[PDB]
């Protein structure tokens, strides 16, 4: 399934953000528009998407950019079906429990902000943009969408930037 | 100085009855294992209540 | 599955109320808050535990505080389904019924207060804090929450502090 | 017989002295009330036993207090019946002769004082309070009663409180 | 040789501080006369031992106190000659150099004040009092005596007492 879902991720288009040849940080496209956690500094690996100007949103340190219909092609298909269970993403499992997405300890690390997380059917459910040491385990700070299009952002108490 | 008095004991009665209506309220605002409370400080709003 | 029930009861961190050598009761962390019967006396067999504050509640003769969310990792995973039938606790077996805890004679005595009663799936669904003798069986006094989050305490006529 | 011996005082009701979890002591429940020596401080090893008040008698360094019937049910029993010879207690065997226990040396020591002297029957014919060194062997200051029911005290000169 | 020190510590009269039935620390009798480091609270585990009132020293945190001629028959034998190599202790070996003795990381907690360090000869040269995280090992911080019989005590820099 791990397989499958790098597959995936690395089909569409996806390009870390890299400073000084070091990788700070990943960014996505999904519903055809580019986003990128604001808290990461440094440009998209695209040059075409990096043309691309950003607006900032501070609530939710995000930020977001119009991208191409031609580009808008092939992107992250997003859904509001997110029941309690296990989902997939980059590094592994996520468990998703009482609304919140938790990880085994010594997943994740500064610089994996804007991984997506995949259901079964490889749609988006949800962003990770940090985590919390959580003991056994950890805690993903994250934003998901419910079917009325409401942005809800999850955010563990004394949650770190990761 | 009886007015004064009456007038005190007016005031200790009143919060000795606002002491037990907070002690009534923080019983099911006990641990209750969920660490999240927010609806029945909603509801009640006895004191220092609901932030949201 | 008694096997099992204590396994998880000792995997996760439960400590009993130590006074003067003598097991007095149990105490245990659930929701990522640690509780204890407050007319158990004595200190939590663990030193890092025992740093916490806690409050009382004179109402239900219970205490509760705050626990580290570095510790609040792995607690007690509490349900609301509470439907009839049986279910298991470190002594065996307790029979629901009516909305009452039953267990067989014999089972149960002072020093157990703090025992919680675990469903199928090993999640928390009552606390055991005392009982009265109830012929052939005991009838245990305990404290459940519904769905709603109402605290409830369901205590027998002249019940004992067991 | 030794073997005997303790499994008679272990089945019966008896408990150390513990004071800051070390035993500095032993008393027991003989005719269905519980003595102690007053000279050993700290509190029966029994929730139940210590809610009883004791009454003290400074003339032999000894403390009593009454038992429930229900706990009466089953203490030591005594006997008048001390002729010369060999009896059991705790530590192995006493030799009794002149009126007086003695026991091999290095038999014995600080924080023994409470144990019984059995007969071949297991009834108690002395209590062990004190002793002094006496060579080869040790002579045991004990109190023994007559079949008038006086209490005699034999205290070597210059005894040790053991 | 570890099992021959431990061997000689045990033979050689020394004993823990005992606390509500922890061990809070060690103490031990050289050239005649018991150490106790000051810090560690508590009262040894030997009551002939613990008749003996001490003194204090709070430069040092450390205490003194005199041991009667009879029990100064067979305490540590200490040694000035201190070259530069490898010293046994309880948990091990270690390491002196420039003057300071280091151990690998893991080896030494809080409980363990007390310990001597003994050479190939079985002489005490050092005794361990505390210590301090120092990456792949830790430096412990002690106190020495040199041929003039000068005191010196050794103390990292924010060196935590263990």
């Amino acid at each position: 399934k791990r397989q499958r879902m790098v597959m995936k991720l690395e089909s569409d288009k996806t390009f870390p953000i890299m400073l000084e040849g070091k990788i700070n940080g990943y960014a996505c496209v999904v519903g055809g528009k580019l986003f990128r956690p604001m808290h990461v500094e440094g440009k998209i690996d695209n040059d075409v998407l990096a043309a691309l100007k950003t607006k900032k949103a501070s609530k939710y340190d995000l930020e977001y950019a119009d991208v191409p219909q031609n580009m808008r092609a092939d992107t992250f298909k997003y859904t509001h079906e997110k029941p309690q269970g296990y989902y997939s993403w980059h590094h592994g499992a996520v468990q998703y429990e009482n609304g919140r997405f938790t990880v085994p300890k010594g997943v994740g690390a500064k610089g994996d902000s804007g991984r997506p997380i995949l259901d079964n059917q490889g749609r988006v459910v949800a962003i990770v943009l940090g985590g919390v040491n959580e003991g056994s385990r950890t805690a993903l700070s994250v934003v998901m969408w419910n079917e009325k299009g409401v942005t809800v952002k999850y955010t563990p108490e004394n949650c770190e930037q990761w | 100085s009886i007015c004064a008095a009456i007038a005190t004991v007016s005031v200790a009665a009143s919060t000795w009855l606002f002491c037990r209506s907070r002690v009534a309220c923080l019983t099911p605002y006990r641990l209750t294992p969920n660490a999240r409370i927010p609806f029945c400080l909603a509801v009640l709003c006895c004191a220092r209540t609901a932030r949201a």
